[PDB]
């Protein structure tokens, strides 16, 4: 629910990104943080998936 | 019986039990009072539902022979945790 | 009743420094010495120790040396340097035991609510956990005899109080961090998984040694009882989790979902962007 | 039912009124809702490819 | 009176018949008797207030084994009928203490819990206990391993 509440906010950016032909002083980047939060925090869910068919044989 | 079917049939039960059908719930329900087996009895099948237990007091003879739990397990979650890091071998890093 | 401490390894390089003092001192192997500490909850925290000049004959093992020399004006100085930091236990090296623990715990048991022998360890190298902790306990038997006292394990950890990473994490000068899923998930399945079996081939150990050459605990009260619970799960094809099977869809449901959809999210995090950036550094290197 | 005082199944055959209910998952809908938002910004970010090309 | 407030032990109403109406059968003291069941249109009321007792206490009894369970056999083991099954059920549906669904497609129906209301919560109910006595036996087991081999 994080990763929604916040991602609607990351997505109110390439929005920001179309300006039109260029009106935008530099990337002002704001891709990552949910990159990598996503990342490790799913491979933890599925290796806690794992977890179950691993402490089980 | 190590195995499965533990939703039991109430048929072993009234056999050698010597006990009927309209006193097997009286059997554990005064085995909840008791407090060693608490089963989730069947009753649309009548089956006499088998929950965790209090086990026995000793079987040297599976005191000596629970290797085929014991170092199954220890041999077998071994060499499963060494097949999953075996498929995740190079990513050791 | 007691779970767990904090423990600072300060005073365990005070272990440390004695145990350079026994290496070049004489005939004692072992390093033995006095924990100091305040009983704060369930939960407890050591801020210093002590370790004794001690003796111990390989001949009637209940030879103890314990001087108040050493301990009762040295009590002054550390009840000078501070009122709070007194007296909670003591401390030996090895994992296991010697034969006069018990004496040296009831010693300073009359100064002491709990007095704990906090068996430490000098050259870690061990399967489990560290430096472990033992309560005064009075179990003694189901047959009545005069009452038992050998302090039995209710366990201890390694906790982590406040700051003092001024020192600790400076001197790393090595360490990182693992943003966890980033093989510090596999750390752990190699020292639980492997380190458990062994632990595991520890319990084959006793289960083995118990059964041929292993007498009264054989069956003590708590093997069987708990032969319950390793009773669990231990069955013999495939222990047919009928119901956790599909339970598991629903348990995979919810992971492999948020794979999809938010991994088909994160398609579109990397991919959109990069190509933004890397087709204007493309042509617009033009 | 149609107007969601009472949530169930109700039967002519077996003659059996039935109520359960379970509407709101946002693990679905908002995801895949904000997803839809997230193509139609993606579309938008097609004219910087198409401008960007010619 | 006790001994049917603990699991209630599913005796006969007609021994309930001997125990509680023997107290007028009483060479002595019968004033409780008098007070208690000596009563007629209250009195009355506390014999069938022993049979809402018998329904009521009983199906708090048998509340383990359900989720399971036809109209027959709660019939059978109510120790009463099917037709004051279902006026028992009746009251103690609008009792509504825990929540019943009952319904006659065929009668496999009960008093019951709400059902396992939950998906994950077998995961955690399950291999979270199983798996946390699991993790906490390493730590006993070592404690075990350690106490038997001081010796052997």
């Amino acid at each position: 629910n994080y990763n929604k509440a916040v991602e609607e906010e990351d997505k109110m950016t390439p929005e920001q990104l179309a300006i039109k032909n260029v009106g935008k002083q530099d990337p002002k980047r704001h891709l990552e943080e949910h990159v990598d939060v996503l990342m490790t925090s799913n491979i933890v869910q599925c290796l806690a998936a794992m977890l179950d068919t691993v402490v089980f044989k | 019986r190590p195995a499965n079917h533990r939703q039991l049939t109430f048929e072993e039960i009234a056999k050698s039990a010597k006990i009927t059908v309209n006193e097997v719930e009286l059997l554990v329900m005064k085995a909840l009072s008791v407090g060693l087996v608490k089963g989730s009895i069947d009753e649309v099948d009548k089956r006499v539902h088998m929950t965790w237990v209090q086990p026995r007091v000793l079987d040297l003879q599976q005191i000596k022979g629970m290797k085929d739990r014991l170092e199954f397990w220890c041999t077998d979650v071994k060499s499963m945790e060494m097949l999953v890091e075996h498929q995740a071998h190079d990513i050791l890093t | 009743a007691v779970q767990k401490v904090v423990v600072h390894p300060l005073v365990l390089l005070s272990v440390v420094d004695h145990f350079n003092r026994i290496g070049k001192v004489g005939n004692q192997k072992r390093v033995v010495g006095v924990l100091l500490g305040s009983w704060q909850k369930k939960v407890l925290d050591v801020s210093n120790s002590f370790a004794v000049p001690f003796d111990e004959d390989d001949k009637d093992d209940s030879v103890w040396f314990l001087d108040h020399d050493y301990l009762e004006n040295m009590y002054g100085m550390f009840k000078k340097v501070n009122a709070r930091e007194r007296i909670v236990g003591w401390y030996h090296t090895g994992p296991k035991l010697h034969k006069n623990d018990i004496a040296i715990n009831e010693l300073m048991k009359r100064y002491c609510p709990n007095s704990v022998l906090v068996i430490i360890d000098v050259k870690p190298k061990d399967l489990g956990l560290p430096t472990e902790a033992y309560i005064s306990v009075e179990e003694v038997h189901d047959d009545g005899t005069p009452t038992s006292k050998t302090f039995e394990h209710v366990t201890s950890e390694i906790g982590a109080e406040e700051a003092e990473e001024v020192g600790v994490e400076h001197l790393l000068r090595d360490i990182k961090d693992t943003t966890v899923g980033t093989l510090s998930q596999r750390i752990t399945n190699q020292v639980h998984g492997l380190k458990g079996l062994n632990s595991k081939l520890l319990d084959i150990r006793s289960y083995l040694e118990k059964v041929a050459t292993g007498k009264l605990p054989i069956n003590h009260q708590i093997i069987y009882q708990l032969q319950d619970v390793f009773n669990l799960l231990p069955d013999v094809s495939l222990q047919e989790f009928v119901k956790a099977f599909y339970l598991k869809t629903n348990d995979q449901m919810v992971v492999v979902y948020l794979a999809s959809l938010i991994r088909s999210v994160v398609a579109l995090h990397n991919l959109i962007n990069n190509k933004i950036a890397n087709r204007d550094a493309e042509k617009k290197e033009g | 039912i149609l107007d969601k005082k009472f949530h169930g199944i109700l039967d002519q055959g077996e003659g059996v009124l039935i109520i359960f209910d379970e509407p709101p998952v946002d693990k679905t809908y908002e995801a895949a809702l904000e997803t839809i938002q997230n193509m139609s910004k993606v579309v938008d970010s097609l004219y910087n490819k198409a401008k960007k090309l010619t | 009176l006790l001994k049917l407030f603990t699991t209630m032990e599913l005796m006969r109403w007609s021994t309930l018949v001997e125990d509680y109406g023997m107290e007028l059968r009483k060479g002595s003291l019968e004033s409780p008797a008098t007070d208690v069941f000596g009563s007629t249109e209250e009195g009355e009321k506390r014999w069938k207030d022993l049979k809402n007792r018998v329904v009521e206490h009983n199906i708090r009894i048998m509340a383990k084994y359900y989720t399971r369970i036809t109209m027959k056999r709660m019939a059978q083991l109510l120790d009463l009928s099917v037709d004051e099954s279902e006026a028992f059920l009746s009251n103690l549906v609008v009792n509504k203490t825990i929540f019943a669904k009952v319904d006659r497609l065929a009668g496999i129906i009960n008093f019951q819990r709400p059902k396992d209301p939950n998906n994950l919560l077998n995961d955690w109910s399950q291999k979270l206990n199983s798996l946390m006595s699991l993790v906490n036996k390493t730590t006993h087991l070592i404690a075990k391993e350690e106490m038997i081999h001081n010796l052997q």
